């Protein structure tokens, strides 16, 4: 699922890069003829909105974490059993140790 | 179940799964070392950061479940990267505790404690080794002291 | 509610502002392909992050309480430093494309 | 010819070395990418030792 | 729109630019990375510092506490016979977070570099007394404040990505054994100022301020209640099997 989001995000950069350079053309243009003081034309501005949208969406969903605040259900699966033993102390005597020493 | 387990598998699936096994400290020294040495023999290219920690990980299952000679490997490769480090100094004397000698991984622990002062795990393993040598008053006195 | 984990809030603030200040910068590249007034700018960038509020708000959905203990930051939050950085893009594409 | 009114406010400058520029710009990315792994391995041994 | 520029001045000015501070950040960060040097701990400094945790965890969790064991450790740390805090005593340029300087003198580089320059014109209208701070360098009075230099442009630009700089950085917490030697280093960096007897004395009469009040004892709420969340949890704890 992730790759999809971020490929949608990629795609809605490109249309937004591509609208760009449209726009930038027409101003071009527009440099080259004198006065005919008219505005872009709307279908490209309703292409990068939807470009401005589109790549909103998926930012979104990229980094959501959204832990629980209570600390109480991250130590709620959790046994005592695993809590009991401590990487501090460690003895190296038990029966599998002589069980498992010749193979 | 061992081939059939290590065929649908991905190298980034078991890495995580021993990074949760860390996590949970857990006791299966036998999976721990049965996934250890196939990572790597496997993949063997990057995560080095992982790796060490892999390594130590793995040499302190062997050290419990039955082989020696995977934990003198992890330690040499370990030695070669950080020539002084406390830790390996530590996890050696831990080694030798556990073959033979316990006197002299003691007087590494009091090198080690000569040079940092502020040393816990040194203290720790020579609690828990006069905890298996004598009786266990006197190592509740030294933790008592140590607590202190 | 009795207990609370700094980690959860801590990294529930980090996504929050790093979504803020995303949003704010794409939407300031937009205004600056477009160009328009400041008047027109601000108003654009303030419907902007509504619109990501009002989206945020809808990811969350029920079971809000767990995740966020009040709206107020979801509402107002990093409006100062998002138009900081939103302005800059305005401004980055605005020139480079009219003017240049 | 060509007056200019007051100087010049339209056009590059002629005395405009690119090798400075180019060269900082390359020295930045160099610093950068050799700091990397000094953090790095000072973060390893800070975390080791 | 007026004032037609070159397209061969914005490659040389504006990308530059933008690619020097980007990396100037970088370097500053990398490099007090780099500086950064631990500090020197005496067993001693540890000891106290981890007896002042202790007694602002008792200060904070002190609800769930039998009273016989509470009133217990707040004789002991007060002990007006001996006490432990009474007797144990011990003896006893203008560098303010050097960043503006860089930032300034590479600024000061950049418009000594770029003398008669046109960056870019900022959409925002501006007044007229804020163009000596705009163009310094241009012989315009006619000109508006819209268009600015490139030391302004630096200016905001190093403001721009001030919040971007976090995006790509952040915060790491790994090391589980190393954490408790960070919490002992951080714990006794906050330590380090020798006021131990006043510091004593004050912690003194604030845990005699502080109250009790056995939060336990209220137990009737849980007795009437519905036990119905251990069933919903009960039935997503089945589909799992053993590995």
């Amino acid at each position: 699922a992730p790759s999809l989001w971020k490929g949608l995000v990629g795609i809605g950069l490109f249309a937004l890069a591509h609208a760009a350079f449209s726009a930038a053309q027409h101003r071009s243009y527009m440099r080259l003829t004198e006065k005919e003081d008219e505005s872009l034309p709307i279908d490209i501005v309703l292409q990068t909105l939807l470009a401005f949208a589109v790549t909103c969406y998926g930012i979104v969903h990229i980094a959501g974490e959204f832990k629980d605040m209570d600390a109480t259900s991250e130590l709620k699966n959790k046994t005592f059993d695993t809590l009991r033993n401590h990487p501090s102390f460690y003895v190296f005597n038990h029966r599998g140790r002589v069980l498992f020493r010749p193979s | 179940a061992k081939v059939s387990e290590l065929y649908d598998v991905t190298w980034e699936e078991m890495r995580d799964k021993m990074r949760k096994w860390r996590e949970e400290n857990s006791r299966n020294s036998e999976q721990i070392v049965e996934v250890g040495e196939e990572l790597i023999n496997e993949y063997a290219s990057k995560l080095g950061d992982d790796i060490w920690i892999i390594y130590e990980q793995v040499m302190i299952a062997a050290l419990d479940y039955g082989r020696d000679d995977l934990a003198l490997f992890c330690l040499q490769e370990l030695r070669r990267q950080f020539p002084g480090s406390h830790r390996v100094k530590r996890l050696t004397g831990m080694r030798f505790e556990a073959m033979e000698r316990y006197d002299d991984a003691i007087q590494l622990y009091d090198r080690i404690l000569q040079e940092d002062p502020t040393n816990t795990a040194a203290r720790k393993r020579k609690i828990a080794i006069r905890k298996a040598q004598g009786k266990n008053v006197e190592a509740i006195r030294e933790l008592n002291e140590y607590l202190e | 509610p009795p207990f609370i984990s700094e980690a959860a809030v801590r990294g529930n603030a980090a996504v929050l502002d790093y979504c803020r200040t995303s949003v704010s910068a794409l939407s300031g590249a937009t205004a600056g392909i477009l160009g328009l007034t400041g008047l027109y700018g601000f108003i654009f960038y303030l419907l902007a992050s509504v619109l990501l509020s009002l989206l945020l708000i809808l990811k969350a959905g029920r079971r809000w309480n767990k995740y966020f203990k009040s709206r107020r930051p979801l509402f107002t939050g990093g409006l100062i430093g998002g138009l900081f950085t939103y302005v800059l893009f305005w401004t980055f594409l605005y020139g480079m494309v009219h003017v240049y | 010819t060509r007056v200019y009114p007051s100087k010049q406010f339209d056009v590059l400058k002629d005395d405009y070395d690119y090798v400075l520029i180019s060269s900082v710009l390359f020295g930045l990315v160099f610093a950068t990418m050799i700091t990397k792994r000094l953090a790095q391995v000072k973060l390893l041994n800070r975390a080791w030792r | 729109p007026e004032l037609l520029l070159d397209s061969n001045i914005r490659l040389w000015v504006v990308l530059p630019i933008v690619i020097i501070t980007f990396f100037v950040g970088m370097i500053r960060h990398y490099v007090s990375i780099l500086l950064q040097s631990d500090k020197k701990l005496t067993q001693e400094q540890v000891s106290d510092s981890q007896v002042l945790i202790r007694s602002r965890v008792l200060r904070e969790n002190g609800k769930y506490i039998p009273k016989q064991s509470f009133l217990t450790r707040k004789y002991y740390f007060n002990n007006p016979e001996d006490g432990f805090f009474k007797k144990t005593k011990r003896k006893v340029m203008k560098g303010n977070v050097t960043n503006v300087l860089p930032m300034i003198l590479i600024g000061g580089w950049i418009n000594m570099t770029f003398s008669g320059f046109v960056t870019t014109k900022v959409p925002f209208p501006l007044t007229l007394r804020f163009k000596p701070m705009l163009q310094q360098g241009i012989e315009l009075l006619t000109l508006d404040a819209s268009w600015v230099s490139s030391a302004s442009w630096y200016f905001l630009n190093v403001f721009g990505l001030r919040s971007i700089y976090s995006l790509i950085l952040g915060q790491d917490n790994a090391a589980d054994q190393s954490r408790m030697m960070q919490e002992q280093m951080t714990g006794a960096a906050m330590a380090m100022p020798a006021d131990t007897n006043k510091a004593f004395k004050t912690e003194w009469e604030a845990l005699e301020l502080t109250d009790h009040q056995w939060a336990l004892d209220d137990v009737e709420e849980e007795l009437m209640a519905k036990d119905l969340h251990f069933e919903g949890m009960f039935k997503k704890e089945l589909q799992t099997s053993i590995f």
